[PDB]
RNA sequence: ACGAGACUCUGGCAUGCUAACUAGUUACGCGACCCCCGAGCGGUCGGCGUCCCCCAACUUCUUAGAGGGACAAGUGGCGUUCAGCCACCCGAGAUUGAGCAAUAACAGGUCUGUGAUGCCCUUAGAUGUCCGGGGCUGCACGCGCGCUACACUGACUGGCUCAGCGUGUGCCUACCCUACGCCGGCAGGCGCGGGUAACCCGUUGAACCCCAUUCGUGAUGGGGAUCGGGGAUUGCAAUUAUUCCCCAUGAACGAGGAAUUCCCAGUAAGUGCGGGUCAUAAGCUUGCGUUGAUUAAGUCCCUGCCCUUUGUACACAC
RNA sequence: AUUGACGGAAGGGCACCACC
């Protein structure tokens, strides 16, 4: 019984998308007490798919160069965002995170060959893109505003997991699929 | 009878260790309580200069360095016996410093 | 005219040690360490050229290379020619320049 | 003549090989120009290991 | 939680001290008073730092004015003051809202009537503290 | 049995500060309200009773690694100095605050002068710090 | 133009509709009711002291109530 | 055969060897403190000692010597069953980072590194050399390397906890690193001691980070340019502000157009600390640790190199 | 006819001082 931060269970999450089953690592072997470990995940290719998804969300929050290397801060903002999520929704924050990853990932992109022909998206790359979109949505929502990064992260991936269009990641996913459909 | 301390300093390990071996072996042959080679941290003296004599090029640097190794030997014996333990074919790059229980 | 509350004639009477408390920290440090023979000879020449001028005209100009000589209150009224590197610019010492050096009255550029 | 004080500064110190005052290395008590050091380094004992 | 006599704005020293701001940083809007001087003034007086300016009454406002106008009387140290060892008066004091502009003007004209170097560089409108003028300071010039 | 190490230091310091402030025997200098605790601060301490907290903190810092002096005490309480447009550097704390604090503690019979040089903790200082640690550890488990 | 101090209407609103929020924190009470963050922290601490709301977490950067 | 590789230095491993009061650990004894009923093979101690030679042993940590260890060696798969490549087990490690670096060249830079040097110029009203002062820093403007920022993933105040390189008293040569005590608010001052250094600074109590307080989206308690007044230090001399400190003033700047740099793992970036320069001094460089990622394991599209075929009226290379 | 260099030739390969 390994609980994230000591209080969030991990065996009742459900990755409802078969494609992302082996890239969103959250259960049975990937359970951990903290989103912090001496990684060595960028050593070989695909090894970062064996990283816990909360540690990827933590890693992708140390950004813009004034927050580079500050991982303890991102660990506590992830902890506080998870507490805010459990207050607002009423369900396991890991489930909400996993659903936000699944809904916020683009599944058809458009690459520059020339005009931009449409292309399909790898599962690992759409997990990468989902994480990056949620992180930058939270980051740009908390900049020059009285809300804090925990509440912005919480409301960002809550609106993502529910599927509404008031999140930033859903807007970007829709825009990417819209261009990659109008430009097949 | 004193606490005689021999300090050996050199810039190369081979001759220094072989002089230490000679001193320890000679002292063991004449039944001395020899507190053996203590190895002090090697000092690395580093000077990094510009390679060029003028001031033009690709700004490359030259990293010269020189190591200094230090060894200690502690004897507990009269002076005249250490006066024959030492003075047996000291290698050139080695420098000894006897300290006879006082400055 | 007053300088840190005290009038000119009292400034003339007081010694260097009392004068140090009425200066900035730079001039107090410069007077703490001695004045060398160059500045003493400049003071001699300024005194000599002031005590030989007829009444109601300025004293004869005293040229000098010393741009780092602080202006004592026994230098006011006297006329100095300060070198700026090329020429001797004429400076009439007025009582307001007690704190400042002679150097910042002969500009060295254009 | 030699009246000006030369107790500190670049004027006080010169190379012990060429008496040049620029690029002087004073570390460890060398007092040698950078170029003269680069020439006599192997003789002094400064090998280039890395 | 608001008192019915909340002064929305003050007129302490012919200046508008903005209310709704914390008292220690409220009086900072006076020229000549900065954060450290405001804090030492409000500490010498018995004024709670955790107060919005408008919550004070006339008694504390008058006491604040009195302490900041006469700092040496209330044991504020000499090194705190803006104008220590004045060139003309010789008196230690702190120049306030309108006194610091008359004193800055009187200082520049003192250094300019005398034709010192710093005064000339003020008159020409250049940097007076030794800065290199080749590549910086171009905004204020045409 | 509890000792100073077996308790949260951040709450032990508050407990020891409240203890020192309670027993009216600590000597405070007259300039407490007007000084920055180092040349790298910007303002004065926000806490009015900062002296008691600093005295308690250095009493704790003398319980462990005893044998210290004003130099090491100003390297303990030093921090980072922001130099305007220039990069930041480590700068030591003020020596007079540290010396007054250590002398005040010496007057409390808690701290004494070491043999080699510096300052250490008397048996009474050990006893008082250990009893305070016992109190905070007891008040944590309720 | 956030209110530095509560009037009667805003204090009434804070007492009559803030203890029924799922998430209470100084950045959402200071945005629904237009008040400054310092007044928000003061009001929520007063409500916690009176016992109307419950403290979930306490950090130097984020404090969360219910 | 040269170059590549091999080689040398460095990083990672060894409870195996050699040893250590200029490094420690563990036991034992003494001492202080806490609980306690009477408490204890109790807990904390960078408090002391076992260097008067047993009245204690030992080398895990530290140091540095000798060896060992990794080789695509083992197991699958691909491959002409070849060289090799991919994955995995066991492993400290299955690509650590540098140094050196060919044949030929370039009118590349340096005569301002030289008692390296040809020729020319000058050589007493000297282009030698010394002294005094000034200048390299001047200011409508155009570029390049950078530092600080535009804030709430923050600023301020306090508290708590951690480094690694490496330097240190000098032939001429003046100028060292500093503990501790006492004045001062600070920069600083005065005493007094240690260190030619695993001995003293020093258990290098570093910063970011962590924990609590204040602020509240405002050109604001963001930012600290500009400028006024004062105090010290270095120096033979500080003005054209050397540097440092205190109070005060409080500009642009709300994430930056066309373009463009650098980079793939303890890497980028954040963050401090030493060395060089240094009487005074780092927004520079050269090293060092600390927190520590996103993306990628590909390609010849862009920018350049190298090879082959091909045309030449080119050989000082259109 | 050969060796070099060049081609606003034609094929291959390499490099975060090139790109993705
Ligand atoms: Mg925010
Ligand atoms: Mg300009
Ligand atoms: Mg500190
Ligand atoms: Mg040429
Ligand atoms: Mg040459
Ligand atoms: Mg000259
Ligand atoms: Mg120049
Ligand atoms: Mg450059
Ligand atoms: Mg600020
Ligand atoms: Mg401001
Ligand atoms: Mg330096
Ligand atoms: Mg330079
Ligand atoms: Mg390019
Ligand atoms: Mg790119």
């Amino acid at each position: 019984d390994i609980k994230l931060f000591g209080k969030w269970s991990t065996d009742d999450v459900q990755i409802n998308d078969i494609s992302l089953q082996d890239y969103i690592a959250v259960k049975e072997k990937y359970a951990k007490y903290l989103p912090h470990s001496a990684g060595r995940y960028a050593a070989k290719r695909f090894r970062k798919a064996q990283c816990p998804i909360v540690e990827r969300l933590t890693n992708s929050m140390m950004m813009h160069g004034r927050n580079n290397g500050k991982k303890l801060m991102t660990v506590r903002i992830v902890k506080h965002a998870f507490e805010i999520i459990h207050l607002l929704t009423g369900e396991n924050p890991l489930q909400v995170l996993v659903n936000a990853i699944i809904n916020s990932g683009p599944r058809e992109d458009s690459t520059r060959i020339g005009r931009r022909q449409a292309v399909d998206v790898s599962p690992l790359r759409r997990v990468n893109q989902a994480i990056w979109l949620l992180c930058t949505g939270a980051r740009e929502a908390a900049f020059r505003n009285i809300k804090t990064i925990a509440e912005c992260l919480a409301d960002e991936l809550i609106n993502a997991a529910k599927g509404s269009s008031n999140s930033y990641a859903i807007k970007k996913k829709d825009e990417l699929e819209r261009v990659a459909k109008s430009n097949r | 009878i004193h606490r005689i301390r021999i300090t050996l300093t050199s810039r190369n390990v081979k001759s220094l260790e072989k002089v230490c071996a000679d001193l320890i072996r000679g002292a063991k042959e004449k039944n001395l309580k020899v507190k053996g080679p203590v190895r002090m941290p090697t000092k690395t003296l580093r000077i990094t200069t510009r390679k060029t004599p003028c001031g033009e090029g690709s700004k490359t640097w030259d990293r010269f360095q020189m190591r200094i190794h230090k060894r200690l030997i502690d004897l507990h014996s009269p002076s005249e016996i250490v006066k024959q333990i030492t003075s047996i074919s000291i290698e050139p790059g080695v420098e000894v410093e006897v300290t006879i229980a006082d400055a | 005219f007053t300088y840190r509350g005290v009038d000119l004639d009292q400034l003339l009477d007081m010694s260097y040690e009392q004068l140090m408390q009425l200066y900035s920290a730079r001039q107090r440090r410069r007077l703490n360490r001695g004045l060398r023979r160059k500045q003493h000879s400049l003071l001699k020449r300024l005194r000599k050229a002031k005590k030989e001028a007829p009444p109601m005209e300025k004293p004869e100009v005293v040229k000098t290379h010393l741009r780092d000589m602080i202006i004592l209150p026994e230098m006011v009224g006297s006329m100095v020619g300060v070198y700026n590197g090329k020429t001797f610019n004429q400076v009439e010492i007025k009582p307001e320049m007690i704190g400042h050096y002679l150097g910042e009255f002969s500009i060295t550029y254009k | 003549y030699w009246s000006h004080p030369r107790k500190f500064g670049q004027g006080s110190r010169s190379c012990r090989v060429c008496s040049n005052r620029h690029g002087l290395i004073r570390k460890y008590g060398l007092n040698m120009c950078r170029q003269c050091f680069r020439q006599y380094a192997k003789d002094i004992g400064f090998i280039k290991l890395d | 939680v608001i008192p019915e006599k909340f002064q929305h704005i003050l007129r302490v020293l012919n200046t508008n001290i903005d209310g709704r701001r914390k008292i220690a940083f409220a009086i900072t809007a006076i020229k000549g008073v900065g954060r450290r001087y405001a804090h030492v003034v409000l500490r010498k007086a018995d004024i709670d730092l955790t107060k919005r300016a408008g919550e004070l009454t006339e008694d504390e406002v008058e006491r604040v004015i009195t302490i900041m106008q006469n700092p040496r009387q209330y044991k504020i140290p000499d090194w705190f003051l803006n104008r220590q060892k004045d060139v003309k008066d010789g008196k230690y004091s702190q120049v306030l809202a309108n006194g610091l502009d008359n004193k800055l003007r009187e200082d520049l004209e003192r250094l300019k009537k005398i034709r010192a170097h710093r005064g000339l560089r003020h008159f020409w409108g250049l940097r007076v503290r030794g800065q290199h003028t080749k590549t910086t300071g171009r905004r204020g010039r045409t | 049995g509890v000792t100073v190490k077996d308790v949260n230091q951040q709450e032990f310091v508050r407990a020891l500060a409240a203890f020192l402030k309670k027993s009216g025997k600590l000597k405070v200098p007259e300039w407490v309200d007007t000084v920055k605790l180092a040349k790298h601060k910007e303002l004065a301490p926000y806490d009015e009773n900062w002296f008691y907290t600093r005295a308690a903190s250095t009493a704790r810092h003398l319980y462990l690694r005893g044998g210290a002096g004003v130099g090491s005490m100003t390297k303990i309480y030093g921090g980072r100095q922001r130099n305007g447009v220039m990069p930041s550097h480590f700068s030591r704390g003020s020596k007079s605050v540290a010396r007054r604090v250590l002398q005040a503690l010496e007057g409390l019979k808690m701290v004494e002068k070491d043999q080699d040089g510096g300052r250490k903790l008397t048996p009474q200082g050990q006893r008082d710090l250990d009893r305070i640690a016992g109190q905070v550890a007891a008040a944590n488990k309720k | 133009n956030n209110l530095v101090l509560f009037d009667k209407a805003t204090y009434d609103k804070l007492c009559k509709e803030v203890p029924n929020y799922k998430l209470i924190t100084p950045a959402v009470v200071s945005e629904r009711l237009k008040i400054r963050g310092s007044l928000a922290r003061a009001a929520l601490q007063e409500l916690l002291s009176k016992g109307l709301i419950k403290l979930v977490s306490k950090h130097r950067a984020q404090v969360i109530y219910t």
